[PDB]
């Protein structure tokens, strides 16, 4: 069969793989450098923008943007050069081969998932898409099908509960303390 | 109709399956009066027929396909007189052989045979083994493409002996000196130590294809075999039903624990291990394990596996028994650890030489790790087990391919293959009073060879077709393709199995609730026991059965912790143990994804390649010489698939004659007028006279075709004229004669 790509943008961290693997071969920040500084010498094979782990390491020279804040794509055209970075270069994968998986958190607005989609059939050209609520994915990880979910990563805090597979929608929490508010 | 009087009948009975009945007075469109061989009339009914019997000339024939009724009765009859009064043990069917085992020896295989067979076509003999390998030896001479024998069978029915003499066929037409024989032969003890198992219902069941790949020349010298192996049932080291065993080896090793050899294994007896104790049937009646572990040794022996290699075997499998004894204490209900100075670990770290304090850690934990980062996670007590299970199959699985690796060196000659027949021996199909995973991939095994076979016969009927210039629209074809779709594809019995090993508290209860809301009403084959939620019933290609939900979710599952594999790579001790584990996903494939693949790489290896068939049937369940239990052999007919075969075989044009040898047979019917110079034309004539319905008959360019049951018409209002004239002459004759006796008198 051709796996699924699995790729759950969560905010801060790009975690990638394929689907059936135990641990993602792709984890970068999901920061997108530009420089700021005049470039003075020449031949350089200088570079419009860097992504991920070149950010991270040239960061001195660059300006860091976070394309995602509080769970919320927030700058299309960062999002859109992390995934062709995720999928080109890190995975070294032409997404067009087989279907890919998305991550969200809970409750956040109706447009983002519009959004993800028409960019993943547009332009990556997916043959199919699929996108799941995180604390959901955090059961089948902790082998689970009756819990209480606290999800908490950059960006955003949800909690879920979670009965034998149904989900309680009413009492969905979701909190807007994370890891770059304990850094601020 | 043609009930008439004096026909005879078969009715279904208790005691023999069949009995023959006679028709005591005509059917007329409720109840039949029958006279029966107990007594002269008891009567039979008929319900909103009893099957016809053949014509007394048909039965007896070589041949159960020139049978003009083709019906479980008359082949049970005929493989009935075939045996008990003939004394011939082979017996022909469409393209197959039906060896019917006589538990006696017999002359039939001497070397004038073998000769009297070379060089022969197939029909112009009585069927024998000789025959079937002569075809494959043939056919390899004249065209490029590789043969096997197939020989399907339960492991009673002497399917060794089949392969012992199509073995010795070739060495004999071969004129080979070279000692293939011998060693293929002395291999056996070893394979059975290993790969056998004592069932519910049989002792030494082969659990595992075997495939003898004989070797020739460009020249047709023998060149001498490789052995491969299918479908070994790994989960079986592990699990046993009431009253099974596991592999035989293990109840040989424990039985010889008083030799001074095996003193540093720490053995018990064979209920004293998890591994061996759980059927409650130490003892087979009849064999002394404590022996035929001595003559698997010679067997070694024979094929020069050292010594110290066959210590290294013994050793790994007491690791294996010792491990099977650890026994995990549940911390908690996330976490296990294993008691302190636990014994069986201790002894166990003590023969495969590896560090206590590495395996009791390993056991009770796993490694995630990704490129960057690496976690050491704990695991519950059933995952522990799980694990420790999975590698107690691993190391036997590989064990398995090692013995059978050294096996193919012993074999093996240095000169090039230029081409080879292959035997290829397996298990037939399989159905107990409790049916479990085991019978489950069995019979999906047998599905797919039996789909193979009717893959071949369909093709070599529409080749035998265009030879006779009759259109291929007439033979239909029968396909059970709908059957293993239900099994092997995408959300089939297997691929829910395989989802449910892996979604989170997955259960046999959950996974036969899937399989409803999957399957129950959408597909034909596929049914619920009435009385249960708990079992399901497949209805395969010989017979509908009933599968039980409870425990395969067990059975079917493997993952090896890699880790516990590197430290056993680590062992300094002795040298097997390392070379065992020389060439991932591979590890966490589940039982029933690798039983798949070795069936894909099976149905791979015979579809490039000419099958021919062989089937053995079991006659008594008690080895008397040349006794005929119907009981039992209906059962092997049925599950060989002979019956379903020439269900199949039924339903086209069985019936098969020579234009001269019909126009011999049937002159009797035939005006002297009517009879022309042409053969051909005469008979057209004739048949399209005595049977109005052309669409029981073709007239092929060499044979006439008939319908089943139409040769029978033919003979019958043969014998019906015969008899009307005789009963005319004879009447005048004796009115001729007493008139005579009245001028006597006179006088
Ligand atoms: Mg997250």
């Amino acid at each position: 069969e051709t796996t699924a790509l699995v790729c759950d943008n969560g905010s801060g961290l790009v975690k990638a793989g394929f689907a059936g693997d135990d641990a993602p071969r792709a984890v970068f920040p999901s920061i997108v450098g530009r420089p700021r500084h005049q470039g003075v010498m020449v031949g350089m094979g200088q570079k419009d923008s860097y992504v991920g782990d070149e950010a991270q390491s040239k960061r001195g020279i660059l300006t860091l943007k976070y394309p995602i804040e509080h769970g919320i794509i927030t700058n299309w055209d960062d999002m859109e050069k992390i995934w062709h970075h995720t999928f080109y270069n890190e995975l070294r994968v032409a997404p067009e081969e087989h279907p890919t998986l998305l991550t969200e958190a809970p409750l956040n607005p109706k447009a983002n998932r519009e959004k993800m989609t028409q960019i993943m059939f547009e332009t990556f050209n997916v043959p199919a898409m699929y996108v799941a609520i995180q604390a959901v994915l955090s059961l089948y990880a902790s082998g689970r099908t009756t819990g209480i979910v606290l999800d908490s990563g950059d960006g955003v805090t949800h909690n879920v509960p979670i009965y034998e597979g149904y989900a309680l929608p009413h009492a969905i929490m979701r909190l807007d303390l994370a890891g770059r508010d304990l850094t601020d | 109709e043609l009930y008439t009087k004096y026909a005879r009948v078969w009715i279904p009975d208790p005691e023999e399956v069949w009995k023959s009945a006679e028709l005591l007075k005509d059917y007329k469109p409720k109840v039949l009066q029958l006279r029966l061989e107990e007594g002269k009339d008891l009567e039979y009914c008929l319900d909103p027929l009893p099957p016809l019997r053949n014509p007394d000339i048909l039965v007896g024939e070589n041949d159960l396909t020139a049978l003009s009724y083709l019906h479980e009765p008359a082949v049970l009859h005929n493989l009935k007189v075939r045996f008990i009064d003939s004394k011939l043990i082979y017996t022909y069917c469409g393209i197959v052989l039906v060896a019917i085992n006589p538990y006696e020896q017999l002359p039939i295989y001497g070397e004038d045979i073998i000769n009297a067979y070379s060089g022969q076509n197939m029909g112009d003999m009585d069927p024998h083994i000789f025959a079937v390998a002569e075809e494959a030896y043939k056919q390899m001479a004249r065209d490029e493409r590789n043969q096997s024998i197939i020989v399907s069978g339960e492991s009673g029915a002497g399917k060794t002996v089949s392969a012992k003499y199509a073995m010795r066929y070739f060495a004999t037409v071969s004129g080979s000196a070279a000692n293939v024989e011998e060693k293929v032969l002395a291999s056996n003890p070893i394979m059975e130590s290993i790969g056998n198992a004592k069932t519910t219902r049989n002792d030494n069941s082969s659990r595992f294809g075997k495939y003898i790949e004989i070797g020739f020349d460009k020249r047709y010298r023998i060149i001498g075999a490789n052995m491969r192996t299918y479908l070994l049932e790994k989960s079986r080291v592990v699990f046993q039903a009431e009253e099974e065993r596991n592999y035989h080896i293990f109840y040989q090793l424990c039985a010889s624990a008083a030799l001074p050899e095996f003193k540093t294994l720490r053995l018990g007896n064979a209920n004293y291990f998890h591994y061996t104790k759980q059927g409650g049937s130490p003892v087979i009646d009849g064999i002394d394990d404590a022996k035929e572990m001595v003559n698997t040794r010679q067997a070694c022996t024979l094929l020069g596996i050292s010594d110290s290699y066959q210590m290294g075997i013994f050793r790994i499998l007491a690791g294996i028994l010792h491990l099977g004894n650890v026994e995990f204490a549940s911390r908690d209900s996330d976490s296990c650890a294993i008691p302190p100075k636990h014994d069986p670990l201790t002894i166990f770290c003590d023969l495969m030489g590896v560090d206590y304090e590495e395996m009791a850690h390993w056991l009770c934990h796993r490694k995630l790790a990704t490129a960057t980062e690496t976690y050491i996670k704990p695991i519950s007590k059933l995952h522990a087990i799980n694990a420790r299970d999975a590698l107690a199959k691993h190391i036997y699985a590989n064990l398995f391919n090692w013995i059978v690796d050294h096996v193919n060196k012993a074999l093996h000659s240095t000169v090039k293959q230029h081409s080879f027949i292959g035997v290829l021996d397996i298990y037939g199909f399989e159905t107990f009073e409790i049916n479990s995973f085991e019978q489950f991939c069995i019979n999906y095994a047998n599905e797919k060879l039996q789909q193979q076979f009717n893959m071949h016969v369909f093709k070599l009927e529409q080749e035998e077709y265009m030879k006779e210039q009759i259109p291929w629209t007439l033979i239909d074809f029968y396909d059970n393709q709908p059957c293993i779709n239900l099994i092997e594809a995408k959300m089939g019995v297997l691929d829910l199995l395989d989802e449910e090993c892996k979604m989170p508290k997955g259960s046999d209860d959950t996974w036969a609730q899937k399989l409803y809301n999957t399957h129950l009403n959408k597909c034909a084959l596929f049914e619920k026991p009435r009385l249960s939620n708990k079992a399901f019933i497949i209805k395969h290609f010989a017979d509908k059965v009933e599968y039980q939900c409870e425990g395969f979710l067990e059975k079917n599952k493997d993952t090896v912790y890699e880790e516990q594999i590197k430290v056993l790579k680590s062992s300094k001790k002795f040298k097997l143990l390392p070379e065992l584990f020389q060439d991932s996903k591979e590890h966490k494939k589940t039982v029933g994804h690798q039983f798949r693949n070795s069936l894909h790489l099976l149905m791979e290896t015979l579809n490039a390649t000419t099958p021919h068939y062989v089937r053995c049937i079991k006659p008594n369940d008690f080895k008397f010489p040349f006794t005929f239990d119907e009981k039992r052999a209906v059962q092997q007919l049925r599950a060989c698939g002979v019956l379903e075969t020439i269900r199949i075989s039924a339903a086209g044009f069985p019936s098969r004659w020579t234009y001269q040898e019909f126009f011999s047979r049937y002159r009797v019917l035939m005006k002297q007028k009517d009879v022309l110079s042409d053969r051909k034309q005469t008979c057209k004539n004739v048949l399209e006279k005595l049977i109005l319905d052309k669409d029981k008959y073709q007239f092929g360019k060499t044979k006439i075709f008939f319908r089943a049951g139409q040769v029978a018409y033919l003979e019958k209002i043969r014998a019906d004229k015969l008899r009307a004239a005789c009963i005319r002459i004879q009447k005048t004759i004796r009115g001729w004669l007493m008139r005579k006796k009245y001028m006597r008198m006179r006088r």
